[PDB]
DNA sequence: CAGACAGCGATGCGGAAGAGA
DNA sequence: TCTCTTCCGCATCGCTGTCTG
């Protein structure tokens, strides 16, 4: 609240300093931001404690950055951490005390939890609460009565209005409890699903699962994990532990296919007990319990097919023990978020790898599903070898003179097709691919602009893939890339970042970018994170290039596009010039060649 | 360096400067490797010796060390060819110099210097001294232009600010000596005192200024005896740098925070720590004032917390690379005053003028293909005079 | 830095003979020359430090662990401490006719450990290149060969240069000592002009000794002799126990008493 | 073998 | 600035035409 | 004759862009 002569807020008169400050490696700002030391001998103990109560926002190598909020604190109580259980240790760990504002905030957040509990039974949602006083003063707003369908006091609530009420209670200072007591539940018989000994659970995976299962009752929340970290395995394990009906929801045809393979590979459950509620193909969804479906079909808004209609009615009627939603970052979408209310589930676990977006709808994920249970440390995984180390880089490609003139001259937005297609980046990518091609490194180019992607591919006569590409040709190209030594590069369009199972690649060039989308960058980055059989963290075998054009709008997006990655700890190095580019022969080595491309670019319209 | 200072002096002042007590000794330590040895050898000799002997007294290998040493001392004029006997005054004085004839202080020096820097920056609370302010103003690192308003800080002031204390102080005293002559203070008398430290009206005023900079402290109500501080004769780092342009400095002295704020945005200030971010806005702001990326990297490097000393390089490459790039963008458009030519009837005259400009150095850039060149306004008169002369 | 140690051989039997002879050179001047060399040495750099050791038939005592004339304070302490200490040692001394040869091996022995003591305390940041400027002034003793050889080897392993400066006599042992450790060996024949030598030959340190012209080393006669006679012998018959050079084949070497088996 | 490229090993910025 | 509509590039779904037993 | 497989036609989302207030 107090501002120094500079921008920083003043806290000299706010909180004191512990005499043994050096022993205590923890800081506590009044705003809730916390700065831990990654060099302290007791760093690990602090890391576990802070992660339990706070959600990371920046975890560079030396000094991590944690901020706590109401959602973060509620999760701590769910795992059994009381206000004194956390504040006492926080004061002990704090090297500068705890400001009263945080103290009262912690007290208010912890006490305002568990008073209101939401339980669904017999397809009816009852807002149970041991304390009756909470309900008495909770019915002041008229929305509650109209929302409601027309000790331990409970009342049934309308199915459709659950989401509206859930967000209302969050700002009402009375969060709802979504814990599932699968251990004590006889209404829905347990499913015959078991985890085979073959599956191996990594220490972070166990910790993420442990945080989800704070007590005998499973907690509904979001577990963010890298795609190469094996987030699919964790989802399977959670379903196996619940031992009740689970409805995994994908986002595309590829997503549903992989999940079924993951279930069979890691779960002993029989093949016949798994169904694919997919329009393209089905396996008698009503017949068995464990099902894999997609947001589009379940949330499909237009006319429903007769066969789908029966399945949809069957899904609505039944009650699901678990509702795994992979790629939760798309949930707050209008159609996608409707699926939450359409189906009934006790705890709706959420998995993903890039929990970031521009529109401030990510915060809704806290109430749409639950608090962010776990968010693995990408840097720590790199040290442990679970994830391939990446030498993130940003190759600056100076714009050719003529190209800039039209780019600056025109105030229209043809520039997206212009600065994405310039000779220097073309030579840069052409040179960059050539260097990696002779190094036996697998390349995965990317480009939002299909027009640029096709032009780059034909000139480099490489197997470019994109949306309307035939499925058969899509598989044929991938198989050659994985197997054929003669080919070690595939030019994938945006479809690559959506969902796929691609072979591990040593490098990932990105000539163009869709825009300032932290999702796409992290989505595309996860492709090379696939750990190799016998690599090492320090070898930096995996690389990532995000080619950009200097003095162009592309730079603004690139800096705005790397915010999420740097927060994890990745350092994006800049490369003004590439050694050996001049000696190596490359296309567009003469003014005429650039002129024809510019004319074609201008003729694009 | 001190060698540069003594090098630019006349023979007349040099021997006078070679006072008996110390100067013959202080200038001796300066002698890097070999001149020391040669000085002692010809210290008891009253007979000059031929120049050939000195040349052949160093083996063929490392012969360069001989030439640089002889050239260095010839400027110092310790000997004369006399045809290489040493100066009798220096010989006598040196022979007289060779068998012939605390914890609180450093804190005071640390504190006194710190307050001076506080005044140097726009610190509302600082020590007031009219003599000190004007001295810095005429030192070339400050300009007021308005006695009523406190003086501001020039471009050179910021560069001086980010320098390390030894280089910062040494340069500061260097200007004092140059300005001492301008104000009329004898250079020799004041200079000799500095050497005597490492072992009149002007002296009292000179000592008063030294006492003001924190180098000395009488401690006895300005008595004749003085106890020089450590800085008179001539530490762990604290800043922690992340990979996301975030600085965590364990600074309690407001000076360090003020220095960091010059090229970064401050976010939080804890009792024993402060959080700052190195964003484009701050760095270019510092570059605009006059700083260059080298000082910031050096300043961050020198004040490097021990935690990041283990990693090599100490400063992460991205932070260093980003800082260098930000300054480069500022000077993408290099402005240089000049005068253009047009309508060259013949290239021979243009070539002849080009040769004339090259000889005089007036030319700044030339274009043979377009038959044109650019000349600075200073050389514009010279070429214009040449054109008139035909 | 460099830690110089000057081992002055002040033998009253020999030096006093000069006083009786009333020669131009005297011990007082010798001390002054060494005093100057020490002062000049420390003159070279602040980090440089020195010491001094005196030799007597009985023992060796260290001569070294304001500006009244306008002098440098530190060197003034050196001037006073040595002058006071040297006179005390010379003025007070017992008489023992049996033992009159100058003692040098023990004098060096104190130095070698002294450098080691300094070498331990000094900060590891700065490297110390020690040296010993032995200044002999009298003939050596035969009985001291064994002890003197050991200290010389100790210097070699410990990397200390023994810069001998014998005068008025060429002690074959000392010149043998300096050669092992690579120290220079200068035999000044003009005692009055001794000091000009030190500031030119000895004073320059090992760092600059190589890149400098100095008098060539003297040939060393690594003679060997049987214990029968002490005469030069080119073929020696040593045993596996005594390791003693002997004259001719014998049934059993006396110093061994071993049961040698013929063959 | 399998050594990192020059433009990644060291800064390519002209400084 | 700001709210509504729309473009380019991706996805899903549901209604109608070729080989093959 | 089914049957599968495959191909148009709707609808949706990410992110940005345009347009008049
Ligand atoms: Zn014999
Ligand atoms: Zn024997």
């Amino acid at each position: 609240t107090k501002v120094d002569e500079y921008g920083a807020k003043d806290y000299r008169l706010q909180m004191p300093l512990k005499d043994d400050h050096t022993s205590r490696p923890l800081w506590v700002a009044p705003d809730g931001h916390i700065f831990l030391e990654a060099f302290s001998p007791v760093y690990k103990y602090a890391q576990d404690f802070l992660v339990a109560i706070a959600e990371p926002v920046c975890r560079p190598t030396h000094v991590h950055e944690y901020k706590l909020t109401a959602y973060s604190l509620y999760a701590a109580v769910s795992v059994g951490l009381q206000t004194s259980d956390i504040t006492e240790y926080l004061r002990k760990l704090s090297k500068t005390g705890v400001p009263d504002g945080i103290m009262q905030f912690i007290k208010l957040c912890t006490v305002s939890y568990g008073k209101v509990k939401l339980v669904l039974k017999h397809n009816r949602y009852f807002v149970e609460s041991c304390h009756p006083d909470v309900i008495q003063h909770l019915l002041q707003d008229p929305v509650i009565r109209e929302c409601r369908l027309r000790q331990t006091v409970s009342f049934e609530v309308k199915q459709e209005m659950i989401e509206e009420l859930q967000k209302r209670c969050i700002h009402l200072e009375y969060p709802l409890l979504a814990e599932y007591d699968f251990r004590n539940d006889s209404v829905n018989p347990d499913i015959n699903i078991d985890l085979k000994p073959t599956a191996v659970l990594r220490p972070y995976q166990e910790k993420s699962l442990r945080k989800m299962f704070g007590n005998g009752r499973a907690r509904s929340g979001v577990i963010v994990l890298p795609c190469g970290a094996g987030k699919s395995l964790v989802g399977v394990t959670a379903a196996c532990t619940v031992r009740k009906r689970c409805l995994v929801l994908g986002n595309s045809a590829v997503s549903v296919e992989q999940w079924k393979a993951q279930f069979k590979m890691w779960s002993t459950i029989d093949d016949s007990q798994i169904c694919r509620f997919t329009s393209d193909a089905k396996d008698k969804p009503i017949g068995c319990s464990v099902a894999i479906s997609t947001y589009s079909m379940l949330g499909h808004t237009t006319k429903r097919s007769w066969e789908a209609e029966r399945v949809m009615e069957w899904l609505k009627t039944q009650e699901w023990g678990l509702m795994i939603l992979d790629e939760v970052h798309t949930i707050p979408a209008k159609m996608f978020r409707r699926v939450l209310t359409i189906v009934q589930a006790h705890c709706k676990l959420g998995l993903t790898a890039t929990l970031v977006r521009e529109d401030d709808k990510i915060v809704d994920l806290n109430f749409l599903i639950g608090p962010k249970l776990y968010e693995a440390n990408w840097m720590e995984l790199q040290n442990n070898g679970y994830i391939a180390k990446v030498q993130c880089a940003e190759v600056w490609c100076p714009m050719s003179p003529e190209f800039y003139r039209e780019y600056v001259a025109i105030k229209t937005k043809k520039r997206i097709l212009l600065y994405t297609m310039n000779p220097n980046k073309f030579r840069a990518c052409q040179f960059l691919i050539k260097f990696h091609e002779r190094r036996n490194d697998k390349i995965i180019v990317f480009a939002d602009n299909v027009f640029a992607l096709k032009e780059y591919a034909i000139r480099l006569n490489k197997p470019y893939i994109y949306g309307p590409t035939s499925q058969g040709e899509r598989m044929q190209i991938l198989q050659n890339f994985k197997h054929n030594p003669k080919i070690n590069t595939i030019f994938i369009s945006k479809v690559g970042d959506t969902s796929f199972d691609l072979p591990e690649a040593n490098v990932l060039i990105q000539i163009s970018s869709h825009g300032g989308s932290r999702r796409q960058e992290a989505q595309r980055l996860g492709r090379v994170l696939r750990a190799k059989k016998g690599m090492v963290a320090e070898e930096y075998n995996a690389f990532f290039y995000s080619l950009v054009s200097q003095d162009t709008q592309e730079m603004a997006y690139s800096t705005k596009r790397q915010r999420f990655l740097v927060d994890q700890g990745y350092s994006f190095k800049v490369i003004t010039k590439l050694a050996g580019m001049e000696e190596e022969d490359l296309a567009f080595s003469t003014k005429e060649e650039q002129q024809q491309l510019l004319q074609k670019v201008l003729a694009a319209t | 360096n001190l060698q540069e200072f003594l090098g630019g002096l006349s023979p007349g002042v040099l021997d006078r400067l070679y006072g008996h007590p110390a100067t013959c000794l202080a200038v001796f330590r300066e002698l890097p490797s070999l001149a020391k040895n040669w000085v002692m050898r010809m210290l008891f000799l009253e007979q000059p010796l031929p120049q050939a002997a000195v040349a052949l007294w160093v083996k063929k290998e490392f012969s360069k060390a001989q030439e640089e040493s002889t050239g260095l001392l010839s400027g110092l004029r310790i000997w004369h060819t006399q045809l290489l006997i040493l100066n009798p005054i220096f010989r006598q004085n040196l022979r007289i110099a060779l068998l012939g004839g605390v914890p609180s202080l450093d804190k005071y020096a640390e504190e006194r210097w710190e307050v001076v820097l506080h005044f140097m920056v726009g610190s509302p609370s600082a020590a007031v001294s009219q003599d000190l302010a004007q001295l810095l103003s005429q030192a070339g690192l400050m300009k007021s232009t308005e006695p009523g308003e406190p003086p501001c800080i020039t471009s050179a002031g910021f560069q001086f600010l980010l320098l390390d204390t030894p280089a910062q102080l040494w340069y500061f005293m260097l200007q004092y000596l140059q300005t001492a002559q301008s104000r009329g203070m004898d250079l020799v008398e004041i200079l000799s005192f500095l050497f005597q430290l490492s072992f009149s009206d002007s002296l009292l005023n000179f000592l008063q200024h030294l006492r003001e900079f924190g180098l000395v402290f009488q401690r006895k109500r300005k008595s004749r005896r003085y106890y020089p501080t450590r800085l008179a004769i001539n530490q762990p780092g604290f800043i922690v740098v992340e990979t996301n342009y975030r600085l965590y400095a364990y600074t309690e002295s407001e000076l360090q925070i003020a220095l960091i704020a010059l090229f970064s945005e401050m976010l939080y200030r804890f009792p024993n720590m402060v959080v700052a971010q190195v964003t484009r806005e701050s760095v270019q702001q510092a570059i605009a004032s006059g700083i260059t990326a080298q000082q910031i990297i050096h300043f961050l490097r020198t004040r490097a917390h021990p935690v990041m000393l283990k990693q090599t390089p100490v400063l992460p490459p991205t932070i260093t690379d980003q800082i260098r790039l930000w300054e480069l963008e500022r000077d993408r458009l290099r402005f240089t005053e000049g005068v253009l030519y047009n309508q060259f009837l013949s290239q021979v005259d243009f070539e002849l003028l080009l040769a004339h400009a090259r000889e005089l150095g007036v030319l700044v850039f030339e274009n043979s293909a377009k038959r044109l060149m650019v000349v600075t306004p200073a050389g514009h008169s010279d070429v214009k005079r040449f054109w008139k002369r035909q | 830095l460099n830690l110089l140690v000057i081992v002055v051989d002040a033998n009253p039997i020999w030096w006093g003979k000069q006083a009786l002879k009333e020669s131009q050179f005297t011990l007082s001047k010798c001390i002054d020359a060494v005093m100057v060399l020490g002062n000049s040495h420390l003159f070279m750099n602040r980090s440089n430090k020195l010491a001094v050791i005196a030799s007597h038939i009985q023992e060796s005592r260290f001569l070294y662990p304001g500006s009244k004339d306008g002098k440098y304070e530190l060197l003034t302490s050196a001037n006073e401490v040595i002058v006071e200490e040297i006179k005390d040692l010379m003025t007070k001394s017992d008489i023992k006719g049996q033992h009159t040869e100058t003692l040098l091996a023990g004098s060096l022995a104190k130095a070698l450990c002294y450098i080691h003591r300094m070498n331990k305390e000094v900060k590891d940041n700065q490297e110390m290149k020690s040296r010993i400027l032995v200044i002999k002034a009298a003939e050596d003793s035969a009985l001291q060969y064994m002890n003197f050889m050991n200290v010389i080897f100790a210097a070699q392993k410990q990397n200390i240069l023994i810069d001998a400066c014998v005068l008025d006599s060429d002690s074959g042992l000392l010149q043998q000592a300096c050669d092992i450790t690579g120290g220079l060996y200068l035999k000044v024949p003009q005692m009055p002009s001794l000091l000009q030598y030190l500031l030119w030959v000895f004073l320059p340190d090992q760092d600059q000794r190589s890149q400098l012209i100095l008098p060539p080393p003297v040939h060393v006669d690594y003679r060997a002799a049987c214990f029968c006679h002490r005469n030069l012998i080119e073929i020696g018959y040593v045993c596996s126990v005594c390791l003693s050079i002997f004259c001719n084949f014998s049934p059993i070497c006396t110093t061994c008493e071993t049961a040698f088996k013929i063959s | 073998a399998k050594e990192r490229p020059i433009w990644l090993r060291e800064s390519t910025v002209q400084g």
